[PDB]
């Protein structure tokens, strides 16, 4: 029986072919772990919002030219799909107080369709509020996150920009190799009028915030160049990310 | 009635607390003067009025931001954040999302994410009787409806993939749906939902595994390992 | 509470964690146990003769007076613990570190972290349509390839026949992953179970951990659109080579036409000659920039058979 | 076909019965996550050790009565199974420049067998080294870990003890209900002679350490009372922890 009942040895064994995640899902969870080992805990919320959550709380305030350039999806007059994931942190800053931070992943919507802009793309808005942090402690964390998401291949340059809910502002804009510089993320310290209509005193407190695009980060990381291919969901494209 | 200019008083503690660095008095009292302002230094304070041509100077942030912009952002060093270390509460009796996602895509599945607003001529097939949330100013005719389930997107991704000659696709998706009800905070009830779709053959072409397409019991055993043996089991009934 | 500085600290994407593979083993249906890390020299030498042990002065008893040389001592003690308590179908695994004696090592013994396991008992646990068939080596290797060669490489992994005096010569293997002895899989020797009295056929699978502890970070590529077709080939080979020169040399011939290779039915019935077999080798032929029509398929099916006649066989005539 | 081809609806579906971890494994991973969200990263090493790793580096130093009361497993004269998981942190403190902090899980061995002491039990030795931390910042972290591992049901009392590798020492000793107090863990600040034979200056630096027993913690948490039942590995006992 011993030298007779032998089998074939290298035939493929029986199993079910396991399948992998989505690339923006993997990048969201990777940056979630990267910030979870600093103590940031996530926060979530709804995708539909009135004006007092999305525009009039971030000190826009309504006659500003930020209500057509955001390319919003309106419903009647006090309903819109969420244009930037910040109501999830305003509804957290309002309730409790005042020395803890949070991050938030989620879906935003912008009325733009081309071969370079899907109408939906995931954003990741951080938030941190505690005593005596500044722009030095913004560069020293975003530089660290870029050096850890990449593997120290690329160079950064902090340049100025303008977002209405954070002033003084910035932009981080890592070094590519095909062109000159690709703009990756933007940041800035929280405006005091954002703090004052929430319940935090801006005379003693401070903080910053940052918002990055997950699909441009994932495209630049894993080499993909066609942004519309992320959401047509072909298995022959999605199987290599496993 | 001409646009008048305020007295934007800037101190030392606010500039130091927002920048972090120590820009000298001799340079921060020259940055505003070369910028265009009228600066009068005031014994550890500055009172500089705005110029005429700029309509973005009303508050102290608008005066420290231009100082940092003239000084540069690349001429400021780096430091990590100094913060306390509080744990923050957990629970053992809860369940994470990634645990069920990790078990589901290791039972054979795959996670996709689709468009969160669908076709009103196809979504009314899957859910007739329930009124949809329509959409003013759409993109085209075929995307003008907030979804009431995940099936109107999953049974479009399946029909996408089955038209490129692969009729074994086991994908799932996790997102939040929109159903109208006059009880929630705004006028629609929103729940987080976990969904899916299976089709094709159970096993692929193997040397003794036969060729039978799937029936309901296999999906019920697949969903048993999700709901039961993770969060809650013992008080289920079908 | 303390006052610290929030340095992020380095990570790595192209590697694994232990908890990920353990959570996969729990998905496939395996208990995790923890056994005693120092075992019996009586039924320790019955698994690994030749290699001497690291003995122990001042022991607790004679029953525990020897360090490990593998993980198959405490595991085959746990199995015969459970099977004597009227409780069958135990699937366990355990990750620990072993102690092999050497001379060019740090303190005289080299230590590797090891991932091991035991499968035995019934396969499907008495279900209403699934029949009653006890487990075997193909089930172990299929449930193991998902463990090793999915969350790691699957680039090149060869199964060959390398003997070991603790298990069967035929129903056992030696996993390689590019020219290195990395594992040992397969059912134990059928006269080893005369001692210990392990009722029923068991299986074991050991793995050397920190050589499979680096995955690859994927890279995109251009994907086509055009369909493909299914071609059936049934190569007639004598019952000597299992799959080493049948399913592997088909892929290396042509780097723009052949993707995918399957198998769905063996042929050792009455039509084939005795001592010979036919393996059904299906293929899904496709081209990266255009489609494939009936002219260029006849080149790449015949070129693989031209590359197959160096294995003393060719295709069948049917 | 529609009103005819129906099946039974509540028959059990086909699957493979998934199985759970080990209780000390679950507790090790739970405390590993509890300390990983403060930034502590784990560290591992060997289980056999010479004297210069296990006794003569923690300032015992050899004529002390700690070489028989530890109940060690000797081999000849400069080999022993690891009696306390501290060489894994000495071999980390020696190599790299401060200030970094680590934890370490692993197996220890003690020559004691009864119905209350297995010869192997898992220990968890923390370590933290940076400027200006003290006993206040030891109570404020161990109290927090006990309040999070329990669910604020129990009371603590810091009492003094003596471990040779940490002075000034302590013991934390949570409140039971069946007796009076069960001693859970012990801690203390790192002795300067431990720092000085590694490469850190104890005139400017400081730190503390803590070592807890995982099997007593798991027994007190999930109600098990027989310590020898953890390592006989019965499936009928182990299936409820899933």
């Amino acid at each position: 029986r011993l030298a007779a009942e032998t089998i074939d040895i290298s035939l493929p064994g029986r199993r079910i072919e396991n399948g992998g995640l989505h690339p923006v899902t993997r990048t969201i969870d990777r940056i979630e772990s990267f910030f979870g080992e600093l103590g940031f805990t996530v926060a979530t919320g709804p995708e539909i919002e009135d004006d007092y959550h999305n525009f009039d709380a971030l000190n826009i305030p309504g006659h500003h030219p930020a209500r057509a350039d955001h390319d919003t999806f309106w419903f009647d007059a006090t309903r819109l799909l969420r244009t930037q994931t910040s109501g999830v942190q305003i509804r957290t800053m309002k309730a409790q107080q005042p020395p803890i931070r949070i991050i938030a992943p989620g879906r935003v919507y912008r009325n733009d369709y081309d071969q370079t802009h899907t109408p939906m793309f995931h954003q990741m808005e951080g938030l941190i509020v505690d005593t005596n942090i500044s722009f030095t402690n913004l560069k020293g964390t975003l530089h660290d996150f870029l050096r850890n998401f990449f593997e120290e291949d690329l160079q950064i340059r902090f340049r100025p920009s303008y977002f209405p809910f954070t002033e003084p502002s910035a932009e981080v804009d890592v070094m590519g190799k095909n062109g000159k510089w690709l703009e990756v993320l933007g940041c800035g310290m929280v405006h005091p009028n954002v703090l004052r209509n929430v319940g935090i005193d801006p005379e003693i407190y401070s903080g910053f915030a940052f918002g990055m695009g997950m699909e441009r980060l994932t495209m630049l990381r894993y080499g993909v160049t066609d942004l519309r291919s992320f959401f047509e969901n072909d298995l022959r494209f999605l199987k290599q990310f496993k | 009635t001409l646009p008048k200019r305020a007295t934007i008083t800037l101190r030392r503690s606010k500039l130091d607390r927002l920048i972090g660095h120590h820009i000298a008095d001799e340079q921060v009292s020259d940055i505003l003067r070369r910028l265009g302002c009228e600066v009068t230094e005031g014994q550890d304070e500055w009172k500089a009025v705005a110029p005429t041509w700029r309509f973005d100077m009303e508050i102290e942030e608008d005066l420290v931001e231009e100082v940092a912009r003239v000084y540069g952002y690349n001429n400021i060093p780096d430091e990590p954040i100094q913060a306390g270390l509080i744990m923050g509460t957990h629970r053992e009796a809860d369940l994470s999302l990634k645990r069920v996602k990790t078990m589901l895509n290791d039972k054979g599945y795959q996670e996709v994410i689709t468009y969160s607003f669908v076709d009103p001529k196809v979504q009314q097939l899957i859910h007739p009787g329930a009124e949809a949330l329509l959409l003013p100013n759409p993109i085209s005719v075929e995307m003008s409806a907030m979804r009431l389930s995940l099936w109107s997107g999953l049974l479009a991704t399946v029909v996408y993939n089955q038209n490129r000659q692969q009729n074994r696709v086991r994908i799932f998706e996790t997102g939040l749906r929109f159903v109208p009800d006059t009880q929630a905070n705004l006028g629609i009830r929103q729940d987080l939902m976990l969904a899916g779709v299976i089709c094709g053959n159970r096993y692929d072409e193997h040397w003794n595994l036969a060729k039978e397409t799937v029936d309901f019991y296999d999906l019920k055993g697949d969903l048993e390992a999700v709901l039961d043996l993770t969060g809650k089991l013992g008080d289920i009934q079908f | 509470p303390i006052q610290a500085g929030l340095i992020m600290g380095t990570h790595r994407e192209a590697d694994l964690s232990l908890k990920r593979v353990k959570t996969m083993l729990n998905d496939k249906g395996y208990q995790e146990v923890i056994t005693y890390s120092f075992v019996d020299p009586k039924v320790q030498q019955l698994i690994h003769p030749g290699a001497e042990a690291l003995l122990l002065p001042n022991p607790i008893s004679v029953e525990m007076s020897a360090m490990r040389l593998s993980l198959w001592s405490g595991l085959l003690a746990t199995v015969v613990y459970n099977q004597n308590r009227q409780q069958n179908r135990v699937r366990i695994f355990e990750t620990g570190l072993r102690f092999v004696p050497d001379t060019q090592a740090n303190l005289g013994i080299r230590q590797d972290l090891m991932l091991a396991g035991v499968i035995c008992g019934n396969r499907y646990d008495e279900h209403w349509n699934l029949a009653k068939e006890t487990v075997d080596f193909y089930d172990l290797k299929g449930d193991l390839e998902a463990v090793l060669d999915l969350t790691g490489k699957l680039g090149d992994i060869q199964f060959k026949a390398e003997m070991n005096p603790a298990l069967h010569p035929g129903q056992s293997a030696a996993i390689y992953l590019k020219d290195e002895r990395i594992g040992f899989i397969g059912v134990v020797h059928p006269e080893l179970e005369r001692k210990l009295d392990l009722n029923g056929r068991t299986l074991v699978f050991e793995l050397e951990w920190n050589k499979l502890a680096d995955r690859i970070v994927p890279q995109a590529r251009e994907i086509s659109r055009f369909p493909a077709n299914r071609r059936d080939i049934a190569v007639v080979v004598a019952e000597n080579v299992p799959a080493a020169d049948i399913l592997s040399e088909c892929k290396k011939v042509g780097v723009n036409q052949v993707v995918g290779v399957n198998l769905f039915d063996v042929y050792r019935g009455k039509g084939v000659a005795e001592g010979y077999k036919s393996l059904a080798i299906s293929l899904i032929l496709q081209d990266t920039n255009r489609t494939l029509e009936e002219e260029e398929i006849a080149a790449t099916v015949a070129k693989c058979v031209e590359a197959l006649k160096e294995r003393f066989q060719a295709s069948l005539r049917d």
